[PDB]
């Protein structure tokens, strides 16, 4: 193929140089270089010092304000979660890993790792989904009159998790597997090839779609309808000064808002149609770990985005960091 | 903003709007955080009409004990309507807070409009305090007449509506007596909003809802409480000993009719407070300060503010300006709160 097939291992670079064995018994430096790895293990440190603060900031405020404890608060919570699974499964073990070289943790390392970081991812990305979701019901009131309340909320919760274990559960019975991605330092789901034994194929099309497809469909359809509701709210209040600012100001935080989902999410996406499509199409492995720079830093802007750009969120934290 | 985008949302159904069931109504950001729970907007399956809602919430309520506080607002405004106090539409309960959804009062409160003509301009006009007077007035009135001392009366609980027509509201801190006892005592009410007689624990009648109405309106003029400055509350010891000792000062803003008025209702002996003295409610109306008002006129509503709310554009605090107070802190429904939360429902 593309890569080198194994029993719970998927180089995605072929072996043709007489030298790609199991990545987690050989040192990678035949398909990476020392550099490489210093760069890796930098970037996996800043997203860890930089992630853990604003995650914490995100739940601590909350604590501290009874008020801020309402239906829609519990998925920004969520997502704070969320994003310190991927920070403690991910990060941290990438980085231990990344001064050896290569996976050190073995197969059932890389079947653990690989777990808590997709959950982690997909409890995010189906955070964001979610309250884009809420917003949408709130704002732009599609169907008639309905509460929203605190049980609801919780289910919405239950929902991502349930969805997140969806995709993450899967390659721990056999159905695809976990196998090193990037610089062979970090595991994901193998999706660069098609393997009907090991199911890989039909998995790698349940992701494309399920994962990645619909979750894209709904951004854009939320945040089109909030768009387009704002819009026709200024065009009626145009007597009220505020309004023309929030339309203009809504546009800019919708662009910042959909970007931050296509970012993500998209390398992922293109990097497994286009090997799909192009099966025999060989690169290098540091091509696969583009995709997990880009993700792994929703850890720092999605909260950035989701929380700080908020009003309120803004002046509760700036009372407790000036002593209150 | 995301605040903005909320209100931007209530802009929304304004917008269209100027142009039961528990899960029944579409809800906004909060307008307040009140006295229990949160006061939040809210719309109307069916209309497509706003109201608040002041939601009381089950947790803040375990923690208070507030059970019989909740069950005398419930009773009070039910049965208590005119066209100088605000009506209840609904009362029904979720799983999580028991909810009361009153009739529209999109003009702002009084508190937020001392703020919302002008941050920068402190309280109103002469005329247009004198107005919102009268209404407020006619309120105090209405309740007296049902036997129904009040306890209290604070600018926040003065709502306007959209025509610049005033109501008081709430009277959850508010005792209805009978017809044999014309006094009673205890202790209700916000503090700085509270007579001598009512922080002392003592025997009272209807003069303490006039000098409720005393420090009304002069925080309605000056922009400031009589027993404190602006932006301020200090402990409740203090705030004491400050409604009981301290002689107001009245600016020049006042006029003599004005100044007059405030220094009969400030004072903390109540024989000598104008409101109820030998038994008239309309005693009180014929000071010079009621000079611009005509009884009929009044009650007819021909008599409008020079400050008139915009009717497309909506007023109130929004959810930054918010407050908090106690969710539990570990402790869970005992059966008992179950029983008096659906006994409460009706
Ligand atoms: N209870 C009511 O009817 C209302 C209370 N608020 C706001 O909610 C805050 C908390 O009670 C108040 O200070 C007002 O700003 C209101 N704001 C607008 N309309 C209303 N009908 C109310
Ligand atoms: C495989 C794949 C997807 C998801 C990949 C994920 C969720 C990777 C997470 C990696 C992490 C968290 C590394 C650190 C998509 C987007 C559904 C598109 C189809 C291919």
């Amino acid at each position: 193929m593309n890569g080198t097939e194994g029993p719970n291992f998927y180089v995605p670079f072929s072996n043709k140089t007489g030298v790609v064995r199991s990545p987690f018994e050989a040192p990678q430096y035949y398909l990476a270089e020392p550099w490489q790895f210093s760069m890796l293990a930098a970037y996996m440190f800043l997203l860890i010092m930089l992630g853990f603060p604003i995650n914490f900031l995100t739940l601590y405020v909350t604590v501290q304000h009874k008020k801020l404890r309402t239906p829609l608060n519990y998925i920004l919570l969520n997502l704070a979660v969320a994003d310190l699974f991927m920070v403690f499964g991910g990060f941290t073990t990438t980085l231990y890993t990344s001064l050896h070289g290569y996976f050190v943790f073995g197969p059932t390392g890389c079947n653990l790792e690989g777990f808590f970081a997709t959950l982690g991812g997909e409890i995010a990305l189906w955070s964001l989904v979610v309250l884009a979701i809420e917003r949408y019901v709130v704002v732009c009131k599609p169907m008639s009159n309905f509460r929203f309340g605190e049980n609801h909320a919780i289910m919405g919760v239950a929902f991502t998790w349930v969805m997140a274990l969806a995709c993450a559960a899967p390659p721990l019975v056999g159905w695809s597997r976990y196998i090193p991605e990037g610089m062979q330092c970090s595991c994901g789901i193998d999706y660069y090839t098609p393997h009907e034994e090991t199911n890989n194929e039909s998995f790698v099309i349940y992701m494309f779609v399920v994962h990645f497809i619909i979750p894209l469909i709904v951004i854009f359809f939320c945040y089109g309808q909030l768009v387009f509701t704002v819009k026709e709210a200024a065009a009626q209040q145009q007597e009220s000064a505020t309004t023309q600012k929030a339309e203009k100001e809504v546009t800019r935080m919708v662009i910042i808002m959909v970007i931050a989902f296509l970012i993500c999410w998209l390398p992922y996406a293109g990097v497994a149609f286009y090997i799909f499509t192009h099966q025999g199409s060989d690169f290098g492995p540091i091509f696969m770990t583009i995709p997990a720079f880009f993700a792994k830093t929703s850890a720092v802007y999605n909260p950035v985005i989701y929380i700080m750009m908020n009003k309120q969120f803004r002046n509760c934290m700036v009372t407790t960091l000036c002593c209150g | 903003l995301e605040t903005v985008v909320a209100n931007s949302a209530f802009i929304a159904a304004r917008g269209s709007f100027d142009a039961m069931g528990e899960d029944w109504f579409l809800d906004f950001r909060v307008l307040g955080r009140g006295g229990f729970g949160e006061v939040f907007a809210c719309q109307m399956k069916a209309t497509g009409k706003l109201y608040a809602c002041k939601k009381l919430n089950k947790k803040r309520l375990k923690k208070r004990k507030g059970y019989q506080g909740a069950m005398v607002e419930k009773k009070i405004l039910a049965k208590v309507h005119s066209r100088f106090i605000v009506s209840l539409a609904y009362a029904f309960e979720t799983k999580t807070d028991l909810c009361l959804v009153m009739t529209i009062m999109n003009g702002g409160d009084i508190r937020y409009h001392i703020y919302n003509v002008d941050e920068d301009n402190p309280g109103f006009q002469e005329p247009r305090a004198i107005f919102y007077t009268a209404q407020i007035v006619s309120g105090l009135e209405h309740l007296h007449q049902r036997n129904i001392i009040y306890r209290d009366l604070k600018p926040e609980n003065v709502l306007l509506d959209d025509d610049g027509n005033v109501r008081i509201s709430d009277l959850g801190l508010a005792v209805e007596l009978k017809a044999g006892q014309t006094k009673t005592k205890g202790y209700a009410g916000t503090p700085g909003f509270m007579a001598p007689e009512l922080l002392l624990g003592e025997e009272y009648d209807f003069s303490v809802d006039y000098f409720a109405l005393g420090v009304t309106l002069y925080e309605m003029i000056a922009a400031r409480g009589p027993f404190r400055a602006r932006g301020e509350k200090v402990e409740n010891k203090e705030l004491k000993q400050r409604v009981l000792e301290q002689a107001v000062t009245y600016p020049d803003k006042f006029s003599p009719a004005s100044k007059d008025f405030c220094e009969a209702l400030l004072q903390k002996d109540p024989e000598k407070r104008l409101g109820f003295r030998d038994g008239s409610c309309d005693g009180l109306r014929t000071h010079p300060l009621f000079r611009d008002i005509s009884w009929r006129q009044l009650e007819a509503g021909m008599l409008t503010p020079p400050f008139v709310p915009d009717s497309r554009t909506v007023y109130a605090k929004n959810i930054q300006d918010v407050g908090a107070f106690e969710e539990v802190k570990g402790v869970a429904f005992e059966k008992a709160d179950t029983e008096f939360f659906q006994e409460f429902a009706s």
